[PDB]
């Protein structure tokens, strides 16, 4: 069980750590979140009282580093760094874990939630969405876009998700045009996932990955990019077996965990209807339609 | 976006567009089967695509045969539709070929554009006018090489005779689809107008009558009748 300790909380905030929440009050003495669970990445968010603009947060593996918190007046925000020193790490965390002050990972022992929803998520993966390789974590935000979102403007700052684009010649052989575009096959099984992605592992974890920034930090780019690589699988006609089944698994734990109040902004209602109601795999969802249909009956 | 009446005049500017109507691609008589049950049969079609500014007609012929073994053919028929328009656009002079395509169905949008890939800068744009393209069938000479096909053809026209001699683009449009709006509201009517004056001919090179002026006033206040009249016959007013 590995810990994020925080140098101290000098502005009013909520802190997230993956799907709990906690609110600190202005210089309360509060010096990080203890007992992660190893062996899943996770996100450590955050959304200042003062300004509930920008929400913003990390992504980690503490198997790849000791990491803390320590908040900025110039930049004005918590940022994570890395210590270098372990023995001043493992000194400085037991000070603090002696004298209380730091709130447990608040993990049920029946609940797999986190896992279900970070299942195919690497870091490796999200830190070549999230380019800035001088660190171990990634900093994502709600205003961050896409190379995609670009494309129609920092190019630093960008999520560089996997370009999804129905009507493009990337999308559509020349030849096959009426086959190819009502039938997407060719271009998930070859393009995406045998030329780009490799695996349907590597696909998943941006899915995943792209839903958890869309969640938590109401990123547009990052909802349209889910939606594509939802879209997409939904109007193929022929996908493996075993990617539907664990799709069907993801979307469920997904829409599952969706607060039922941002329904209205996080879901696409075309998007939705055309995959669970229309599509070639309209049947094949049962866990995810049975979900939204007694979770989200409006949307469809 | 959108074509309309706010921009009509940019139908007859001098950057080359072309018209495309899909409504006469499939054509099908319904009729019922010896078992009591109801078939279609396909006839000959033809795709309508048309530069509003010159005249020129493309008629690209739709044999039977292209449907053979064929399933859901009223989708096939839009795919089809923009395979030819493209096929068409690459066979033209690269100083010929449109900068705009107006459908004049938003349906053929999708697969116009995907069929048009290799053409980023030619815009593909649906229409907000009612156009009466439906009506070319009711061309005699049009429906006549339509249905004497016996396999796929394209065949050229000019929709508006000698018309640009005399008037201009915009003149000439307007006429063009008041004479197909009244074949289309009422075909009889249109047709007996156009010529009940036996000594008025239609040139062998021509698909109109060869009207003067004064005598082309004439005929289109009697278009407009037809069509007025026809409107309350329908709503009764
Ligand atoms: C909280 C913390 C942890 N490690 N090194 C630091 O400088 C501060």
């Amino acid at each position: 069980m590995n810990t994020v300790p925080f140098t101290s909380a000098p502005i009013e905030v909520t802190i997230g750590i993956d799907q709990y929440s906690f609110n600190v009050k202005e210089n309360q003495p509060f010096h990080g979140i203890k007992d992660i669970p190893i062996g899943h990445v996770h996100v450590i968010h955050f959304q200042h009282a003062d300004n509930s603009s920008m929400r913003y947060g990390y992504w980690f593996d503490c198997r790849m580093g000791n990491f803390y918190i320590q908040y900025d007046p110039k930049d004005g925000l918590y940022k994570m760094m890395e210590e270098r020193d372990g023995a001043k790490f493992e000194n400085i965390v037991h000070n603090f874990k002696e004298r209380q002050m730091m709130v447990s990972y608040p993990k049920i022992d029946e609940d797999d939630t986190w896992y279900n929803l970070t299942e195919f998520v690497q870091m490796d993966k999200i830190r070549k969405i999230v380019r800035k390789d001088e660190n171990q974590f990634s900093y994502v935000d709600s205003s961050m876009t896409t190379v995609q979102e670009n494309e129609l403007s920092d190019p630093a700052h960008s999520l560089n998700y996997t370009v999804i684009n129905f009507k493009s010649r990337e999308a559509i052989r020349p030849g096959h045009e009426m086959e190819d575009f009502l039938d997407k096959s060719y271009y998930l099984n070859t393009v995406m996932l045998q030329g780009i992605f490799k695996n349907s592992s590597n696909y998943f974890g941006e899915l995943q990955f792209a839903f958890l920034n869309a969640m938590f930090f109401g990123n547009y780019g990052s909802s349209l990019q889910w939606h594509a690589m939802i879209e997409l699988i939904c109007s193929s006609a022929t996908v493996p077996k075993h990617m539907l089944d664990k799709l069907d698994e993801i979307l469920y734990y997904q829409i599952k965990t969706l607060p039922e109040q941002y329904s209205d902004i996080l879901l696409n209602e075309r998007v939705w209807n055309i995959c669970l109601y229309s599509s070639f795999q309209k049947n094949s969802l049962h866990n995810t339609e049975k979900i939204m249909e007694n979770k989200y009956p409006e949307l469809l | 976006g959108a074509m309309n009446s706010s921009n009509y005049a940019e139908l007859f500017n001098n950057d080359i567009k072309l018209f495309v109507d899909d409504t006469n691609v499939y054509r099908v008589t319904v009729h019922k089967t010896f078992e009591g049950n109801v078939a279609t049969k396909a006839i000959n079609g033809c795709i309508f695509t048309l530069n509003p500014k010159t005249g020129h007609l493309f008629l690209k012929i739709i044999h039977t045969s292209v449907w053979a073994g064929q399933k859901r053919l009223s989708q096939l028929a839009k795919w089809k539709t923009a395979e030819e328009v493209s096929a068409l656009v690459r066979s033209l002079p690269k100083e010929e070929q449109p900068k705009q395509i107006i459908v004049t169905r938003k349906a053929m949008l999708d697969p116009l554009e995907v069929h048009m890939l290799d053409f980023p800068n030619i815009a593909i744009r649906p229409t907000e006018l009612r156009l009466p393209f439906s009506a070319a069938m009711s061309i005699d000479k049009l429906s006549d090489v339509v249905m004497k096909a016996t396999e796929p053809q394209m065949v050229l026209f000019n929709i508006y005779d000698d018309w640009l001699d005399r008037i201009s683009s915009y003149t000439a449009f307007s006429r063009l689809t008041l004479l197909l709006r009244a074949l289309k509201t009422n075909e009889e009517s249109a047709k007996m107008i156009l010529l009940s004056d036996p000594t008025i001919t239609i040139k062998s090179y021509h698909l109109w009558p060869s009207f003067t002026d004064e005598q082309w006033i004439t005929i289109e206040s009697q278009m407009r009748d037809l069509i007025l009249t026809e409107y309350g016959r329908k709503y009764n007013v």
